[PDB]
């Protein structure tokens, strides 16, 4: 935010009321910049937990196991996976977000969008420091990892294991024995591959991952509006117009009704920064869960109940979505519960 | 932090000289010329002959106008604002004689006549002066000249220095000389020059005397905001030009004169509109002032008489001898302010009452008038004006005309007229429309004798009520209208609405009647020119986005800039390069532009490798400060961008029936920090 | 204010004075609840991580350390605390042949801690985390069923 | 929190006056739902597993 | 003050009161942000447990 911009605008009168009224620009400016690479420290250290860029492996068959929907797809440009391709769509994402250059508002036609009705205003968006692109590159190089590694990637350097091979200790983990999945491996592997393309057929009809994603970026949305809409308020003075106030009155009468608008308007900015660190701390308690479950689930096997999953935890997989994460966790769930005398 | 007017760092000097005569080689000259004074002048001078006495202040430097001189001689200095009529070449007198009985007899050359003197100064001599020597200025005197609000203000400095025709580079903080208070419009000035060979001029009519090398700086001040540092003593002991380049106007938004390693969003300290504009409709036209005020008969106060006021200019200042005001109390405008607008609509509610009644023709009084006569509304929106006339409403008989009610059943409602003359009964009996017990015919006539106090006297009120709406204006002031410059970012004033930004014609469409239209916050973004009818949409003067990237001030001071959201090639026009300092347009155009995906970076050396990130730019985009000596020979350290890196690509040996085991471990021990508490204070 | 204005047009500019700082003490407070509650979380998670680092041995990964978590050893620090965090960490990864459910006397044979590693026509029982290989005896393994499983290779197991 | 009526009232003078003022009811209004639906999510969360 | 003052005086001291009780409501809000999300942080621990 340009504190400036927002209170005065081009005003040299009021440009130099808010000079001797007070420091607080100073001070509004550090919470949000701290606010701003808190957004890149939290991405960080969800998807850079390996500093190992693994390639995809060249085999598409691991025992059976497709794999072919979360692995990235090299023909478009976004070397993203299928159903990655398929979250960034759920997602709205109507704000600056997508791009808008000076040059939109500067030529225009019919009325000024709100996008740039705050630009004008002194409020502005920080695109974030990893590309999209670049968060595909980190979530394949874990699925990689995992599918040719398991546990070993995450604890030292990437020790190569037969999938097969090794979901048969994941089988262990759990208390089942190696011989339940070799002598099920067709079976195992079916029902897996049926899991992922019911997930893959249910993210295009309902529009459910825009629960807690679009929900944020609706939320900042808002307040930036909120706070366009909110220069409008008199706050006590005999107009919202600072160019009215300095038409019509003379400075040792506008200054008592700029000094209304200064007021109003530096508790405006305030209110609004004080929410954003309130939702700050909100989403850094989220993005530290999903760092403990990307370690606890991706890079190893947890026991702890209900926290990879509802079952008894196999594996799980990442794939990134706008502004959050999406985990794809496998589970056991054993059905049948014939009764028998002990 | 401070915004006033200040010399601008590394700002135009222009440099005069003089004859040198006796260095010339054999050849002289004569120019000391008349400048502007423009806001404030900034005066330097290295010398070592003292050929330097003074300056001449005024505007046409004539008897017809008052004038300020300033002549330090030898012992003390003289100041004096009387009315000189100046020579077309002003000098001071003699020089020296040795033994002549002429011994420093200093004969003004300078004025033909002094009269009506008003002000009239004597302190010690300036810095240093009666110094005689060559190939060394061993004295540089700088002064700071301002006149604002009728004081004279002069703030000098003196320091030694040789050099030969250098204005010595270095920071200069001027100490106050004087506030004199001589009040006069000042716009031109001269120099005063020493120029005497035991004589003022030649024998008849040249030069021909001892001319030393008269070499002078000057600069002019502009508005600006500067970065005071006060020491102990209270000296300002350094300054930062908020508006020279990237680097100062980041030490301005971080109100420090060291920045560290990283990248800084910026206010903006860049821009300021230069030259203003008025654009008000072809009115021509003075109100029918004569008419309204100066009439044979007014109204009573309980029959007003509202009138309108269409197209004409309201120009107050015919009436200064026609008429004098008691009262002229404007409400919702100022006064002064008058002048600067145009209104859409306007009345007049004339009337007379007696002189201890002309206060209650305020909004919110009480009285036989504000009650049952005339009642202000609350949010009146006008002056009210008001004068002694009892040399036309009073007659040596008695003027009994100038009714007025004194009786009526309610107070009456803002700007309600009431003529209906029944009768009132004010008991409880009947009153059959007959005069009698408790039945008062209801309006009575003012007696206006001229043998009357002045509580009694006549007084005749107008009321004007105005309104600003969006439609067109039909009473304007008397502003006189300039051109229409279109792209410079100015301050303009077009139908008594004010503002600061970027006019640009426009593809907006209005009604017939609107004149300015507003955004979703309540900014005008465009306005309809009332010479043109050409509606033109308004941009602000202030681009937000740009974050100036450095590695440190004390580790360089060459930094780079990120035009957020702005394509490379319309950055000279998104942040009006050509109305910045040429230190800005370094940073418009560039050999080295580079277009991320986060907007125009000018300044850095875009590489095609890849690093782990240093100073985040954004988009995938990192920056850092890195040498080239073995990029390039003798070569210094710069700016590079490039993309960062993920880490090391890495493939793993997937197969069949292939598993790595390990043959030996790594015990490691790492460190984890994590605050527990922080300081609890009350 | 005080010297130069009467207490009726004193109080005007005193009541904006007092305002502000009011409003100047209301943002430090929240400020630091803000802050307080950051730091709260911050020493939960010490809170746990010293109990399941140095009162024991968490499974847990990442948690304590990079490697396989052995121990941990607190040290005090000034307004927070520092962890010594001891893992493992494997590292010589030396290449092998294996395959599971070794088929013998017409029935597979799994391993109970163990991959089946190969040598030149050799093969044996390792340990996952370190090659110790060992002979392929009745106690390394137990039987399950035929031979189905889909690599199944055939061996002794003596 | 109904705003006018802790603000204001029952004064149409008060209330015309809230008017032009500013709408920071609204925001006020909206946080203190959010944080409404928020305690029966945490009741869900811990009880409905 | 609106029995004793007009409207043009009574409008100077009820927006000194409005302002004032608009921020007393702002200060309660933002209490109230900081302990749901204070008591968020127990619910979800309480859910994990
Ligand atoms: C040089 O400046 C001196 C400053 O003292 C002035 O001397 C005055 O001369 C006038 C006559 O012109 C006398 O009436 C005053 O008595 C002198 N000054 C004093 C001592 O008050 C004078 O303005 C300049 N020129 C001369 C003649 O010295
Ligand atoms: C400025 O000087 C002029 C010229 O001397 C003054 O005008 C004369 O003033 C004298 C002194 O009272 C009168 O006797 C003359 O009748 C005036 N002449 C004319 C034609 O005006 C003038 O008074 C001076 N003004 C000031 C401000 O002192
Ligand atoms: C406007 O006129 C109405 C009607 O003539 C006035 O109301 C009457 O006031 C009289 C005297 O106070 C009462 O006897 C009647 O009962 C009222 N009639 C009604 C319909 O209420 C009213 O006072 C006038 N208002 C003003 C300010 O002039
Ligand atoms: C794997 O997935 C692809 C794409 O969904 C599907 O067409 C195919 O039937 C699956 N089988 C293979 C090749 O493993
Ligand atoms: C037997 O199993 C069924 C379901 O498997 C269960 O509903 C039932 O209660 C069990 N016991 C008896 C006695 O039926
Ligand atoms: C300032 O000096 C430069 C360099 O000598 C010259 O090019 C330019 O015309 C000057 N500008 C002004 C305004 O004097
Ligand atoms: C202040 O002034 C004194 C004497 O005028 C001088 O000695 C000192 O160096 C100055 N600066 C300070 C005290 O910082
Ligand atoms: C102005 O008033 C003076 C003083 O009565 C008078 O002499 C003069 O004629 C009037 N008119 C003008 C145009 O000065
Ligand atoms: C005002 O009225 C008088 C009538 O005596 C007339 O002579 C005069 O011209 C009018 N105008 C002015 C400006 O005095
Ligand atoms: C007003 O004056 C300008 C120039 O003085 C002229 O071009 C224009 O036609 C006039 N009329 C209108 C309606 O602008
Ligand atoms: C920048 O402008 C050039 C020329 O006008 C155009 O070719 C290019 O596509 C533009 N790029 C952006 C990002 O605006
Ligand atoms: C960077 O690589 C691109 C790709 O070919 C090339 O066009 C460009 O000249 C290179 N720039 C430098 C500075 O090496
Ligand atoms: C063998 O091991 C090395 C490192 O131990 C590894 O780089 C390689 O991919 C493995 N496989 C082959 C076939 O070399
Ligand atoms: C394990 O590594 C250490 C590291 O120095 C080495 O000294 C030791 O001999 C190694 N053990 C082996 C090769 O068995």
């Amino acid at each position: 935010v340009d504190c400036t911009m927002y209170i005065c605008g081009d005003s040299t009168e009021c440009s130099n009321l808010l000079l001797q009224y007070g420091s607080f620009c100073t001070q509004l400016n550090r919470a949000l910049t701290g606010i701003a690479v808190e957004q890149d420290k939290n991405t960080q250290e969800v998807f850079a937990q390996v500093k190992q860029i693994y390639k995809t492996p060249p085999i598409k068959d691991f025992g059976g196991f497709n794999f072919s929907q979360i692995l990235p797809d090299p023909s478009k440009p976004s070397k993203r996976s299928f159903i990655e391709d398929l979250l960034f769509n759920k997602v709205t994402l109507a704000d600056a977000g997508f791009i808008k250059q000076y040059g939109d508002c500067l030529g225009d036609i019919a009325a000024r969008d709100l996008i740039c009705a705050q630009k004008f205003n002194g409020l502005t968006v920080l695109p974030p420091l990893l590309t999209d692109e670049m968060i595909a590159q980190y979530t394949s190089a874990l699925l990689a990892g995992t599918i040719t590694s398991g546990w070993t990637f995450g604890a030292g350097a990437a020790l190569q294991i037969p999938f097969a091979m090794q979901m048969a200790y994941r089988f262990n983990g759990i208390g089942v024995t190696q011989n339940v999945l070799y002598e099920n491996q067709k079976l195992i592997a079916n029902q897996f591959n049926s899991a992922i393309g019911k997930i893959q057929d249910s993210l295009s009809s309902t529009a459910s991952a825009l629960g807690k994603l679009q929900d944020v970026v609706n939320q900042n949305a808002q307040a930036l509006n909120t706070l366009v809409k909110q220069l409008s308020s008199n706050f006590g003075a005999i107009s919202s117009v600072l160019n009215d106030i300095l038409s019509r009155l003379d400075p040792p009468e506008a200054e008592v009704q700029i000094d209304r608008l200064i007021t109003g308007r530096l508790q405006s900015l305030q209110t609004y920064v004080t929410q954003q660190l309130i939702r700050a701390a909100e989403i850094r308690a989220s993005a530290n869960l999903a760092a403990t479950k990307m370690s606890e689930c991706v890079l190893g096997q947890s026991k702890r109940v209900d926290f990879c999953g509802k079952g008894y935890h196999l594996m799980s997989f990442p794939q990134s979505a706008p502004h959050g994460v999406v985990f794809l966790h496998v589970t056991y769930v054993p059905a049948q519960e014939k009764n028998f005398t002990t | 932090l401070t915004q006033d007017l200040f010399l601008p760092f590394f700002s135009n000097v222009t440099w005069f000289h003089a004859i040198h005569v006796s260095g010339t080689n054999g050849i002289k000259r004569f120019d000391n010329p008349v400048l502007p004074f423009n806001d404030g002048v900034y005066f330097a001078s290295t010398e070592k002959s003292n050929i330097i006495r003074g300056w001449i202040f005024g505007t046409t430097l004539d008897s017809k106008t008052q004038s300020l001189l300033i002549v330090n001689n030898a012992t003390n200095v003289v100041i004096k604002v009387c009315e000189f009529q100046f020579c077309n070449d002003p000098f001071l007198g003699v020089y020296y004689h040795k033994n002549n009985k002429s011994w420093m007899e200093s004969e003004f050359r300078v004025y033909s006549s002094a009269n009506n003197c008003t002000f009239e100064y004597v302190s010690q001599p300036f810095l240093m002066d009666l110094e005689g020597k060559q190939g060394n200025f061993k004295n540089l005197r700088e002064f700071v000249f301002k006149n604002i609000d009728g004081y004279f203000k002069i703030y000098s400095k003196h320091t030694p220095i040789n050099l030969v025709r250098d204005l010595p580079p270095g920071f200069s903080a001027l100490e106050p000389l004087v506030d004199l208070p001589i009040g006069i419009n000042i716009t031109r000035f001269q120099t005063l020059l020493a120029l005497h060979r035991s004589y003022l001029t030649p024998g008849d009519s040249s030069s021909g005397w001892t001319a030393g090398a008269a070499a002078y700086y000057v600069g002019y001040l502009q508005p600006r905001t500067f970065l005071l540092k006060y020491n102990e003593n209270g000296t300002i002991t350094d300054a930062v030009d908020c508006a020279l380049d990237p680097l100062s106007e980041t030490k301005c938004t971080l109100k420090s004169f060291t920045v560290e390693k990283g990248i800084y969003q910026t206010s903006n300290f860049r821009v300021q509109p230069t030259d203003s504009i008025v654009r008000f409709p072809n009115i021509t036209n003075l109100c029918p002032f004569g008419e309204v005020f100066n009439a044979t008969t007014f109204a009573s106060v309980y029959a007003w008489n509202r009138k309108r006021i269409s197209n004409c200019v309201a120009d107050y200042s015919v009436l200064y001898n026609s008429t004098s005001f008691s009262t002229f109390k404007c409400y919702g405008v100022s006064p002064t302010k008058l002048n600067d607008l145009c209104f859409t609509n306007v009345y007049a509610d004339s009337f007379v009452i007696t002189g201890d009644e002309v206060r209650q023709i305020a909004p919110g009084q009480t009285g036989k008038i504000a009650d049952y006569n005339y009642k202000l509304p609350d949010d009146f929106t006008g002056c009210v004006i008001a004068w002694n006339s009892k040399h036309i409403d009073a007659k040596e008989g008695g003027n009994f005309n100038y009714l007025y009610r004194l009786f009526r059943k309610a107070n009456l409602k803002p700007f309600e007229r009431d003529i209906s003359t029944e009768i009132y009964q004010a008991g409880s009996k009947p009153c059959n429309g007959q005069t009698g017990l408790n039945c008062y015919y209801p309006l009575y006539r003012y007696g206006f004798y001229p043998t009357d106090g002045v509580g009694h006297q006549p007084y005749r009120v107008v009321v004007l009520s105005f309104e600003l709406l969006n439609a067109p204006a039909t009473v304007c002031g008397p502003k006189k209208s300039t051109n229409l410059v279109k792209n410079k970012c100015v301050n303009f004033n077009f139908n008594g609405l004010t503002g600061t930004g970027v006019l640009t014609e426009s593809n907006k469409k209005f009604l017939p009647f609107q004149q300015f239209g507003r955004d979703i916050a309540d900014t005008t973004d465009a306005v309809r020119d009332p010479q043109t009818l050409e509606i033109l949409d308004i941009t602000p003067c202030s681009f937000g986005g740009v974050s100036v990237i450095t590695p440190g001030t004390n580790a360089s001071n060459q930094v780079a800039v990120l035009y957020q959201d702005v394509n490379c090639t319309e950055v000279p026009v998104a942040i009006h390069a050509d109305q910045l300092t040429p230190t800005w347009r370094v940073y418009s155009t560039g050999s080295n532009v580079f277009q991320t995906r986060a907007g125009c970076l000018i300044g850095a050396e875009h590489v095609n490798n890849s690093y782990e990130c240093d100073i985040p730019i954004g988009a995938g985009i990192c920056a850092s400060y890195q040498t080239q000596t073995n990029s390039r020979s003798v070569a210094s350290q710069s700016i590079i961008a490039y993309t960062m890196s993920l880490g090391a690509e890495n493939s793993v040996a997937y197969s069949n029936n292939s598993i790595a085991i390990p043959t030996n471990f790594t015990i490691s021990v790492t460190t984890e920090i994590l605050p527990v508490s922080m300081t609890k204070t009350s | 204010i005080l010297s130069r204005l009467d207490p009726p047009e004193a109080e005007v500019q005193i009541d904006r004075l007092i305002t502000g700082r009011l409003q100047s003490l209301q943002t430090y407070v929240t400020q630091q609840l803000i802050r307080a509650a950051e730091i709260r979380a911050s020493a939960n998670l010490a809170a746990t991580k010293m109990s399941e680092c140095v009162l024991g041995q968490s499974k847990r990964v990442d948690f304590c350390g990079k490697g396989y978590h052995l121990m941990s050893f607190p040290q005090s620090a000034p307004h927070g605390v520092v962890f010594l965090h001891v893992t493992y960490v494997p590292a010589q990864e030396k290449n092998f042949t294996t395959a599971p459910a070794i088929c013998h006397d017409g029935k597979a044979h799994f391993p109970r801690e163990g991959v089946f590693v190969s040598n030149g026509t050799h093969w044996f029982v390792t340990q996952r985390n370190f090659y110790e290989p060992q002979i392929i005896t009745t106690d390394n393994t137990f039987v399950s069923g035929s031979c189905d499983v889909v690599i199944g290779i055939v061996n002794n197991t003596v």
